[PDB]
RNA sequence: CUACCCUUGGUCAGGUUGAAGUUCAGGCUGAAUGGAGGACCGAACCGACUUACGUUGAAAAGUGAGCGGAUGAACU
RNA sequence: UGAGUAGCGAAAGACGGGUGAGAAUCCCGUCCACCGAUUGACUAAGGUUUCCAGAGGAAGGCUCGUCCGCUCUGGGUUAGUCGGGUCCUAAGCUGAGGCCGACAGGCGUAGGCGAUGGAUAACAGGUUGAUAUUCCUGUACCACCUAUAAUCGUAUCGAUGGGGGGACGCAGUAGGAUAGGCGAAGCGUGCGAUUGGAUUGCACGUCUAAGCAGUAGGCGAGUAAUCCGGUACUCGGGCUGAGCUGUGAUGGGGAGAAGAGAGUCGUUGAUUUCACACUGCCGAGAAAAGCCUCUAGAUAGAAUAGGUGCCCGUACCGCAAACCGACACAGGUAGUCAAGAUGAGAAUUCUAAGGUGAGCGAGCGAACUCUCGUUAAGGAACUCGGCAAAAUGACCCCGUAACUUCGGGAGAAGGGGUGCUCUUUAGGGUUAACGCCCAGAAGAGCCGCAGUGAAUAGGCCCAAGCGACUGUUUAUCAAAAACACAGGUCUCUGCUAAACCGUAAGGUGAUGUAUAGGGGCUGACGCCUGCCCGU
RNA sequence: UGAUAUUGAAAUUCGGCUUUCUAACCCGCACCACUUAUCGUGGUGGGAGACAGUGUCAAGCGGGCAGUUUGA
């Protein structure tokens, strides 16, 4: 659906940059489009459209001792609206 | 047939085709275009019999050898040069307005007239089958099958013999020496085939022999015993072995091959 | 001095990789193999 | 990796010599235009002829100095 | 044990000021130095977080370490219009049916996959600690949709189908442009403290896509599933492409310095960038799609705003400490860019842009070994052998043998000049001459041992053997007298050819057909090439 | 290379020998159709023919290739 094609808001101060210029970072589900996460931009906060740019992240690497390890992949998007103004502390 | 000058101390000796029976068109028409890739190797990539291989890229002559077309008199365009047959070849652009490459005999102006099939005019030009052209006639480009193309005489320069009709099929004189009658369904195109002197242009230089098709030819008088029935032994050495051997053994210098029981063999003399 | 082995991703995955394995029948049976012994890691 | 091959691309500073053809004076000779060739010097690049160094090495085949080919059977 | 021994991997550093428990090694600063057809700038492979910021110092770092390509924490890669996919095919791979097969499976038609190539619509500026033709400032384009339709109604889309086109090799010359280069007479700054000078000193001299306009190259009427194709009979300059410039993009951006809103000129040389174009040559130089057509057949009708445009790649290293070599290894690694003086140059020496000082050091200045330089008199006496080293060297002129297959031998051998100044002065092109290029010829005069004053540039001749020559060879002890070679001869082979792989089809030969194709021997060319019918 | 199955008809010398015709068998050729396809399957038209090709057996040739011996 479209509750699930965003995952979490991100927060930077790369982000924050962006929300300074009418730009939510926001990462994604995988195989989804910019597209899907424009609607979902939509249905979710009741704003709209202009950019939804996307990007993909390899999964990284961590150790925990012993086990060393890759972590999951991101797909993080962010969007960018001609009108709205999504926010929550 | 062009002599070079021995500017450079490699092919001093060059003879070069005067190419100007060439004449019109260096081009060649687009109305034969498709293949060939170059291939030394067989399908599955072993290396099937062959001193082959490199060489300049070839584009693909579409020549009517069949004369199939037989009817509509034509008219040639221009007189070209092949590179894939040794002879260089006219194109003749027929009255349906239809094109096609046929092969050139000696002679053969800008302009000719003669067409195919049924027709009775055996004076140079293209081919009319089969028991007709008169005996003794210059002959040339003689199919094995009815309606097969042609598939003997050709090359550059080119002959056969009309001689002798003994029904059924016609004899002929293969420029061989060959004396056989072919079966009297067969187009046979009239005069002696392409170039003259083809055969008179020694090569000169080491390579120009590379730009055809031909990697050099170690003789099995050297290598090793493992490759050859000539290898080994110190120093050049005799054959040894009595009757010369080609690779993978059987003698060499003279020793018939050609098959017991041939389905052929009452149709030739 | 130019080793063995400039590696070049299209050919490690061609000859190595699990559809090449898969397409032969001796292909199919290392990888039977593989799997066999348990390996973490079967073909490239 | 390497040997041949098949498709499809790419590289080759600069100087030099002056084939044929053609053009005026000639019963195949001098001058001009002309731009040939596994042609000539010589970097790139490709090689490995000599030597020294190296020989529990910088290196399981190299380095320095010279050396051979460099429009070609070229190099990749 | 060897032993506190060998080693610590090409290389130029010094000091000052910080930091810190602690500095030869970290950061900052000056100077010094090294590469500069690269040790710089950009990318393709490949590697996958090494990129960034802040912290750390046990281990990794051949020393040290406050530092790191190491460690902990946190963060970084943004595209309709760049590369790839939703486009096209080559070699090859696969191969519905199908032919072969003890099985397993091999082969293969249609068809599909397959880039290293064809086709493909945006540029310039700005910005961060890490991204940018991707973010945003500006200005554009392509496709599609939806809203208005001047013009057509049993015009408009046209085929997976024939047309056209795309569509090509190799060499060589001249020319048109264009970038980049060099100097001045506008334009920003400074005016010297070591004797001298003030039209003197250094620095710069722009702007893109698309979009308007205009410029070396190439070459019709009508009749015979289609009005196009092809084919042929009468009738005297404009159809296609096109570098680049002028304009508008822009009253914008950009910019040099510094005192807390500013310049766009002129001459000059000039490409390997822009044409396989042109010309010449024979070895005769991909395919398919996009595109344009003509019909077969389809369908009611087909410039002004709003709007729609997906997936993958994007960090960083990439002649390297991050790639292949077990290493932070003197090796290997495709391509693009490539400025100045000097020059024929991408050689040579020194410098731009820009990068770096090489992950052990301080001393001393023995033998010996290495890498350099010099050496009286002699000059191959050395040695297996002139091995090694010397000597030769650029440019202009002069002068050149035996021999020869007349091309050659030839840079033969060898001979002379070369610097700076000053005059008269004469050629080349560019322009209204002016001056700007590059560059000879004569005369006097000067200075040094020496004038291509550095660096970088052939030693040559005489005679013999072997091979004709360019080329190939034993990766890692042999580059040759060995193989190859053009030429020669012998032999097989009449075309489901012989020969060859699998003997199964299938396939090479060859989409070739005795001026051809296989094998053997010889190996340019010249003169030839004899005596003898067991296998 | 020979007998022999595949493998037929009809004429001459003494079941053999030599010719002719096709209903076998065969075309790496022409046309049609599957099919917008040089594979294949049929269909005709020629071509060739009881030989060729294949299976069974038999006799040669055969360092191409293999296993080996080659004394003290
Ligand atoms: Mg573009
Ligand atoms: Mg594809
Ligand atoms: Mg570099
Ligand atoms: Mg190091
Ligand atoms: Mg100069
Ligand atoms: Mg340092
Ligand atoms: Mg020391
Ligand atoms: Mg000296
Ligand atoms: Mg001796
Ligand atoms: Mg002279
Ligand atoms: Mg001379
Ligand atoms: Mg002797
Ligand atoms: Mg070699
Ligand atoms: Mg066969
Ligand atoms: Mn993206
Ligand atoms: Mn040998
Ligand atoms: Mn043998
Ligand atoms: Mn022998
Ligand atoms: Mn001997
Ligand atoms: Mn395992
Ligand atoms: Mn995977
Ligand atoms: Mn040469
Ligand atoms: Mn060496
Ligand atoms: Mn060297
Ligand atoms: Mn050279
Ligand atoms: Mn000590
Ligand atoms: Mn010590
Ligand atoms: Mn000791
Ligand atoms: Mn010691
Ligand atoms: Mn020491
Ligand atoms: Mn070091
Ligand atoms: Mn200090
Ligand atoms: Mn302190
Ligand atoms: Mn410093
Ligand atoms: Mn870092
Ligand atoms: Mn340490
Ligand atoms: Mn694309
Ligand atoms: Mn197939
Ligand atoms: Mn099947
Ligand atoms: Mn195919
Ligand atoms: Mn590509
Ligand atoms: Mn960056
Ligand atoms: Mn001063
Ligand atoms: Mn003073
Ligand atoms: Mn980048
Ligand atoms: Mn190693
Ligand atoms: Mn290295
Ligand atoms: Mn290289
Ligand atoms: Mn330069
Ligand atoms: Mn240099
Ligand atoms: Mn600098
Ligand atoms: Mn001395
Ligand atoms: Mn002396
Ligand atoms: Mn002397
Ligand atoms: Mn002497
Ligand atoms: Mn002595
Ligand atoms: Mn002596
Ligand atoms: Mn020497
Ligand atoms: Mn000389
Ligand atoms: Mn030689
Ligand atoms: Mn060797
Ligand atoms: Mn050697
Ligand atoms: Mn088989
Ligand atoms: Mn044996
Ligand atoms: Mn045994
Ligand atoms: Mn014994």
């Amino acid at each position: 659906e479209a509750r699930d094609i965003l995952k979490r808001p991100v927060i930077t101060e790369k982000s924050s940059e962006a929300m300074a210029e009418d730009k939510y970072t926001f990462d994604v589900d995988t195989r989804v489009n910019k597209t899907q996460v424009k609607m979902a931009v939509e249905e979710i906060f009741n704003v709209k459209v202009a950019s939804v740019n996307i990007m993909n992240y390899k999964p990284k690497k961590k150790r925990m001792g012993r086990y060393q390890g890759y972590t999951n992949k991101r797909r993080k998007a962010i969007v960018t609206l001609k009108e709205g103004s999504i926010d929550l502390f | 047939i062009k002599k070079y000058k021995p500017i450079t101390n490699g092919r001093r000796n060059m003879t070069s085709l005067d190419f100007a029976e060439i004449t019109k068109t260096t081009p060649e028409k687009s109305l034969l275009k498709p293949l060939p890739k170059k291939a030394g190797r067989n399908n599955q990539g072993k290396l099937t019999v062959r001193h082959h291989g490199g060489g300049h890229k070839r584009q693909y002559r579409v020549i009517d050898f069949k004369r199939n077309k037989d009817g509509i008199n034509a008219k040639v365009d221009s007189i070209q040069y092949d590179p894939n047959r040794s002879a260089n070849i006219a194109l003749v652009v027929y009255a349906d307005g239809e094109k096609r490459y046929i092969i050139a005999p000696k002679g053969l102006e800008v302009g000719q007239i003669v067409e195919s099939g049924a027709e009775a005019d055996i004076k140079v030009g293209n081919a009319l089958p089969l028991q007709n052209i008169p005996v003794g006639t210059v002959v040339h480009n003689i199919e094995l099958k009815p309606g097969k193309g042609g598939q003997i005489a050709r090359s550059a320069g080119a002959s056969a013999q009309v001689l002798g009709k003994e029904g059924k099929y016609v004899l002929i004189r293969l420029r061989s020496g060959e004396v056989r009658m072919i079966l009297s369904t067969c187009r046979a195109t009239i005069g002696q085939v392409g170039n003259l002197q083809h055969e008179l242009v020694n090569v000169g230089k080491a390579g120009r022999s590379r730009w055809k098709g031909i990697r050099p030819t170690v003789r099995g008088s050297v290598m090793n015993p493992n490759d050859h029935p000539h290898g080994g032994g110190e120093g050049r050495a005799p054959i040894g072995r009595p009757s010369p051997m080609s690779p993978w053994g059987k003698p060499t210098l003279g020793k018939k091959t050609r098959r017991g029981k041939k389905s052929s063999d009452k149709l030739i003399v | 001095v130019k080793r063995t082995y400039q590696p070049n991703k299209r050919k490690h995955s061609k000859v190595h990789g699990f559809r090449k394995r898969m397409s032969t029948k001796n292909g199919r049976k290392v990888l039977a193999r593989r799997r066999r012994k348990g390996r973490k890691v079967l073909s490239a």
